[PDB]
């Protein structure tokens, strides 16, 4: 859900 | 005396972080010898349409990564897909790389975070993994790459990448780009499966709770391991399969598994009345080796 | 997301532990520059009885000392007492020795623990100083000199080296100076650790941490003043807030201000009733500001 | 009671 890239 | 959740020493693994840069992405990478391995989604060029990572990689020029150790710029030679993960080859060889393994952790075991931003580590925490294969971390936007490891012997055994959060709910790729869980490198509508307490690491702390002089909560009662697992079950807990590893601990405290059983069916009623040793009741972050090395150096 | 009990990366300090050794006793030590710090304890010849250590330190013999850093031996120049301290001066300077400083911690206060035995470090865990000048460590026999520490624009501040359990398993240590915090004694008497208040300040950067990760069902409308919340508090094991101001950004990104905040933790005072924030099931003080402010936004 | 560690 959220790509903390 | 006393009980925490702590950290292996960092100092091995902080030589080995890099920042990666490509297009408007910045995440962090681990630079093993002449490789950077990095989470892929570096590399995509989106921000809520589903990915195609292979065309990414096919559209992709080498001379647009930045990849830096503090302000020392290293040069990419080539890129390769390793599932989850980018394995970038560079022009220098990294001198502090240690001694190192890759190996894939199974739910219930713990390891060390070293969250890192900007290509530098900022702190260091141990972990557990989950059943439904996430970690209770603190993670914001660009700790991707942080790695997970544990220190065995004088060999870092490299365990885990950070990718993504589910609600303070993490996951990340193994070294060899599988996903825990399963989950995709994807911002999709996933749901993570449901957190069960890990029954052996709350027995490992109930262990530790008696050798640190903590009994009010101790059952007279007794219950068998498969009746217990039933009831486990339809109650947010895992199942016990080994007990052997409770034998040490059953003969230092005179105390067997079966009660500990029923003391934690009794807990699960009048939950949050009182702590114990300071924690939750039911806490399952601590392992058997974890509570051995604390109480007794071993 | 989340909210975890960090510590700050411990290699800059990994290279200063060292093994100090005197005859039956062992512990650690802080080798910077040609210097090694440790807890004056290691030259005592008892564990019962009340130690002369002006004594002890008369009749040393610099020889019965062992200090290494891994295989390397480190020859003993001259001892000097420094408080609760051994300033032990060796003919080799620790050329990985970080930029550093002292500093004296106050109650509320948090730092880092390298949990260090046989001159290695072990373990490294975040602490935070409670109102009675002890802290919530997990040591046991040779953790002794082991040091807590910040890490500031790359400069290590050390703030403690460990030196004694009390009766109950509350840990004590010394600052760098050699004075014991809480002005324990370095002795193996009976001594009874003050009664520890929560520190209000930090509940609440905690409960701030809860409402950023989504945690509200706690929350109310209802409110109380800082004057009627710290009448409270004296009768209930807290301490009393003075200053709000640190808790003006927060009030800002969540639009809850602490008056709320302070009746929430009336109710939660007691118990969740069978619920928990962020995991816990108890109100917990060992979160500053300070720490909640980099892991929620990173400044 | 203390205890030296």
């Amino acid at each position: 859900r959220s790509i903390m890239q | 005396a006393g009980l925490r959740k702590m950290a292996q020493p960092s100092g091995v693994v902080e030589k080995c972080i890099v920042r990666v840069c490509y297009g408007n992405m910045a995440l962090n990478g681990l630079w093993l010898g002449d490789t950077v391995m990095c989470p892929r989604h570096v590399i995509a060029s989106s921000t809520t349409s589903t990915i195609d990572y292979d065309y990414a990689l096919s559209v992709l020029r080498l001379h647009n990564f930045s990849i830096s150790s503090g302000n020392v710029f290293l040069g990419v030679v080539g890129v390769t897909m390793r599932g989850a993960l980018l394995q970038i080859k560079v022009n220098q060889n990294n001198v502090h790389t240690p001694k190192y393994t890759y190996r894939t952790v199974r739910p219930g075991e713990s390891f060390n975070i070293l969250a890192c931003y900007d290509g530098a580590a900022a702190g260091v925490y141990g972990v557990n993994m989950r059943s439904n294969y996430t970690i209770r971390g603190s993670f914001i936007n660009g700790a991707a790459g942080s790695p997970g490891y544990n220190i065995n012997n004088g060999t870092v055994e490299f365990c885990y990448l950070h990718q993504l959060e589910l609600s303070g709910c993490h996951v990340g790729s193994d070294l060899d780009g599988v996903m825990y869980g399963g989950y995709e490198d994807q911002p999709t509508l996933q749901v993570e499966g449901a957190s069960s307490l890990f029954t052996e690491n709350v027995l490992a702390f109930l262990y530790a709770a008696l050798i640190n002089g903590s009994t009010w909560w101790l059952s007279s009662s007794r219950i068998a391991v498969d009746r217990f697992n039933e009831w486990a079950v339809h109650n947010g807990m895992t199942t016990v399969v080994n007990t052997d590893c409770f034998s040490i601990f059953a003969a230092k405290t005179g105390v067997d598994v079966q009660r500990l059983l029923a003391s934690i069916q009794s807990l699960h009623k009048n939950f949050g009345g009182k702590q114990i040793l300071g924690y939750t009741s039911l806490t399952d972050e601590f392992t058997t080796g974890e509570v051995i090395r604390q109480m007794y150096g071993v």
